[PDB]
């Protein structure tokens, strides 16, 4: 953990950095995992104590005697690639990096029925609507808005049936159930969404969901799929296939319909 | 045109302890018979060893245990430098002890199950570094130095005292051999590699050469570029193939 890593001394979390290393090492096959990479790793114009640039560069040594001498994994999270120090990502030391970026409606829906699973919740929570409806939140957003709705369905019950009859026993507890206004009150009331920037998705809106345009709906599937599903019938002729595309007329023609559709369609985000 | 600059080709006698002759070309050496010709080839290591087991195949390649490329060489179309040096002195006795498979089976002294059967009347004229194969068995196994009780190699002879506690390893010393990367390994800066080459081939290659003369050399080089264009490999494989001494600061 960054802050676990520079919590401590300088030479205190250099030693503590190596010292996970070669336990790391000797543990092979390891993962390394260096959640909030950034703390550890600022950008190198920007990391201004000395102490943080000198961490940064024993964190750099160690991935490096990793690279050259060990059977070690390392991974990082951050808010954003470019956040971390760019040495990080140079090649040999992060080759590849994975962007996590936000779930959609069936990501959502998958981190609900996850959430879910240990919980006993009624026939009413149609977990497929909330996911729908939920946006802005991401991952353990999710978890925080089934946590407060588990936590309103047991201030419902327990505090206001078992107070003064006798002392709680398993079959009370074992009889909540969750309802949909407990979602619904977590959705509205008690979840702040922590999303703002773009989406990353694949968008619900279909071809069904345009009306007319037939003639533009072929050509824009042409020039989105054919590039991509018959990639060989390009690479046969001599001609590159283009990579955008203009929507121009007027407004309230459905041009972003257009755009989310022809997503749709390639299944792409 | 140096005479002794000879190419090497195939081998037959799987003793690696053998080195070949020439007739021809021993009209010219003074190669005796005994201990040791020292046939000098690359980066210092050579296959010291008896002599005169050879002339069976044609002139002009000489024949050299085929093992005794990866060692004192890397491929074929090499050339050696065959001088002798016999008459070494008889120090206590060479190491013995196996490196990679024998661990595998009984161990027992690695030495009087499997070894034993070959110092016999050709007490190891070597030199630490000559490798070869050795067994009393399937007859694939390496014979590496280890130990150095006499810097230079000796004839070794009974009544020595020897010490198996060692174990054999892995290929600490393959992964040696696989190393000091070249101008092969390197591309898409031809250009920039041969003003590398123009730069510090005078500096390096001919050190005594540019003393003699007082000129300034080219002592400090950027190479700047987009990370991962091979700058730290350029600079190595500079370093490694003229010889010089690379360290990674
Ligand atoms: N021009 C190149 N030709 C061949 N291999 C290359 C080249 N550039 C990089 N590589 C390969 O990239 C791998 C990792 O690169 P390496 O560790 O050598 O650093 P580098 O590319 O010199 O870095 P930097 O540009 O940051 O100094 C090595 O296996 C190396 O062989």
């Amino acid at each position: 953990n960054g802050p676990e890593i520079m919590s401590k001394l300088a030479g205190e979390s250099e030693s503590n950095l190596r010292k996970a290393f070669e336990e790391a090492e000797k543990n092979a096959p390891a993962i390394i995992f260096i959640d909030e990479l950034d703390a550890i790793a600022p950008k190198r114009e920007k990391t201004h104590g000395e102490v943080e640039r000198r961490i940064v560069s024993q964190l750099l040594t160690l991935m490096d005697g990793l690279k050259q001498r060990a059977h070690v994994i390392v991974m990082a999270a951050t808010n954003r690639p470019n956040s971390i120090d760019p040495a990080l990502r140079r090649f040999g030391r992060f080759d590849r990096e994975v962007d996590i970026g936000i779930p959609d409606a069936t990501g959502r829906l998958e981190i609900l029925q996850i959430h879910t699973k240990n919980m006993k919740l009624a026939d009413d929570v149609d977990l497929e609507q909330v996911a729908n409806e939920t946006h802005g939140h991401v991952g353990a957003d999710l978890a925080a808005l089934c946590s407060e709705a588990a936590l309103q369905a047991i201030r419902k019950k327990m505090d206001l049936i078992d107070l003064e009859d006798e002392t709680i026993d398993a079959e009370v507890m074992n009889s909540l159930a969750v309802t949909m206004d407990d979602f619904r009150w977590a959705l509205s009331q008690s979840n702040p969404s922590a999303l703002r920037e773009t989406v990353v998705e694949v968008p619900q809106v279909t071809w069904e969901d345009i009306g007319g345009l037939e003639d533009v709906k072929r050509e824009l599937q042409e020039l989105v799929q054919y590039p991509v599903e018959h990639p060989d019938k390009f690479l046969k002729f001599g001609m590159t296939p283009s990579k955008g595309v203009l929507f121009y007329g007027p407004p309230g023609c459905g041009k972003t319909l257009l755009a989310k559709a022809i997503a749709n369609e390639c299944q792409a985000n | 045109n140096r005479p002794n600059r000879l190419i090497v080709d195939e081998a037959i006698n799987e003793d690696n302890s053998v080195v070949s002759l020439s007739q021809p070309k021993m009209d010219e050496l003074q190669l005796f018979r005994g201990d040791t010709v020292l046939l000098k080839g690359k980066k210092r290591r050579e296959a010291v060893c008896i002599v005169l087991s050879d002339d069976t195949c044609s002139d002009e390649k000489i024949r050299m245990n085929r093992v005794v490329r990866n060692n004192l060489r890397v491929r074929l179309g090499d050339v050696i430098s065959i001088q002798p040096c016999p008459d070494v002195k008889y120090g206590k006795r060479i190491h013995v002890l196996p490196i990679d498979d024998t661990v595998e089976g009984i161990t027992g002294n690695l030495f009087e199950v499997y070894l034993k059967p070959y110092f016999l009347e050709a007490y190891r004229p070597i030199r630490k570094g000559d490798i070869f194969l050795v067994r009393g068995g399937m007859r694939a196994v390496e014979f590496k130095v280890v130990e150095t009780d006499p810097s230079p190699y000796c004839i070794v002879a009974p009544d020595t005292v020897i010490h198996c506690e060692g174990e054999p390893i892995k290929r600490e010393d393959e992964e040696e051999s696989l190393n000091e990367v070249g101008y092969d390994d390197i591309g898409g800066c031809r250009k920039q590699l041969a003003q590398i080459k123009e730069m510090v081939e005078l500096p390096l290659r001919h050190p005594a050469l540019f003393k003699a003369i007082g000129v300034k050399p080219p002592r400090g080089i950027l190479l700047y570029g987009p990370p991962g264009t091979g700058k730290t490999l350029i600079a190595r494989a500079v370093a490694n193939e003229t010889g010089a001494f690379f360290f990674l600061i």
